[PDB]
């Protein structure tokens, strides 16, 4: 039973650390979403410039626009195949989360099913003794 | 691997002892409500700055 | 409200509860042997058995 | 043990009829997704609770045996007594027989 | 109520028990030699004897 | 209401296992006298059988 007591200290801290790991990957993700979203909302921005530019008759200035907005498109799209890895990963990660509750909770189990037998393997050495 | 099989048997050589003194239920439970009320007090003074 | 393990409220709970689970378990599982106990179980009977006897006696005592 | 196991799974049971109120408050209130949730919630405490009950399974047959070596040990310090007062009386008569030969 | 060996009223029973039970066994097993011996016997005999 | 109908109970076992305490207490000094009269009646029987 020692040894299960030592490890039951030991996996609820371990948890701790998987949750803040966690965060920072569900940070990671929101990070990304909102480079995204600002990138997003500069291409609605730029569009508007550009379609301004065509109103103007400055042609060489909607050039440069999409010119702009065509690289912003790359970054934006080179994000979206973060948040894809990215998401496959942290969906692992959430899944262990949710397994080693379920584990905790078996453990504790286990712990009283272990300590009937060894408790009976002693009454069987008092036994001995007589 | 030596280092984790000494780890556990001195983890919980040294948790069971330290465990036992702390564990009385008199004085835990005078020093969890006086922490709470406290706790109240800290975060409301946060929320009032928000506010303002 | 996650409750942290260095919360206060947290660590009370928990303390409090392994201490009265403990006094709790204990006292049952030693008043369940003394209830096991033969002596136990036949003098419950013998005052059940005393007190009908003395109640017929009672009435004879009260009758006049 | 048994009994700590027994609170647990009650507790385990009293928290899946609470769950299961809420699931048949959520169809009134029409949100499918809170119905969704805590029926997975319920499925996990019901893996949890059948964990609890295959446990105390095997902890009562262990404590069953416990107790009844108990009851057997109760039987066996009666015999030794009696093992004692008949173990004496051929000791002393083989005392007896050594006096007789010194005489 | 279970009966502790560290118990006052067990312990206090079987002291007493044991002594008890040593002093009045060892009482009658040297009355019973003394009623045993022939001496004794006709001893109450010629008492008899002697009244009538 | 709950924790006082588990509390109610467990102090009326604890009541009842007193008064049980009691019979018992009353019994032990009766025994003493029974006891002392039992070892005097022994002591002198002993000094007399051996003579």
């Amino acid at each position: 039973e020692k040894m299960l007591e030592q490890a039951i200290l030991e996996m609820q801290e371990d948890l701790v650390q998987l949750r803040q790991g966690v965060a920072q990957a569900i940070a990671a993700q929101k990070r990304s979403e909102k480079q995204y979203n600002d990138a997003q909302n500069e291409i609605n921005k730029w569009q508007r410039n550009a379609q301004l530019a065509l109103q103007k008759g400055d042609e060489n200035l909607a050039r440069q626009a999409l010119e702009r907005k065509k690289t912003y498109t790359d970054t934006s799209a080179a994000l979206k195949a973060s948040l894809d890895t990215q998401s496959t990963q942290v969906e692992t990660l959430k899944r262990n989360l949710i397994q080693l509750e379920s584990k905790i909770s078996e453990a504790k189990t286990k712990k009283e099913m272990l300590k009937a037998r060894i408790t009976t393997a002693k009454a069987q050495e008092q036994l001995q003794g007589m | 691997m030596g280092l984790f099989d000494r780890i556990k048997r001195v983890v919980s050589s040294n948790l069971n002892d330290l465990v036992n003194k702390a564990e009385d239920p008199e004085k835990m439970l005078e020093q969890a409500i006086l922490e709470m009320q406290e706790d109240l007090v800290q975060l409301r003074q946060g929320v009032a700055q928000a506010i303002a | 409200v996650r409750g942290m393990n260095t919360s206060s409220a947290m660590s009370a709970f928990e303390r409090m509860e392994e201490k009265v689970l403990m006094q709790e378990s204990r006292a049952q599982a030693l008043g369940e042997l003394a209830g096991a106990d033969l002596e136990t179980q036949f003098a419950q009977l013998e005052g059940g058995s005393d007190v009908d006897d003395e109640l017929a006696a009672l009435k004879a005592q009260m009758l006049p």
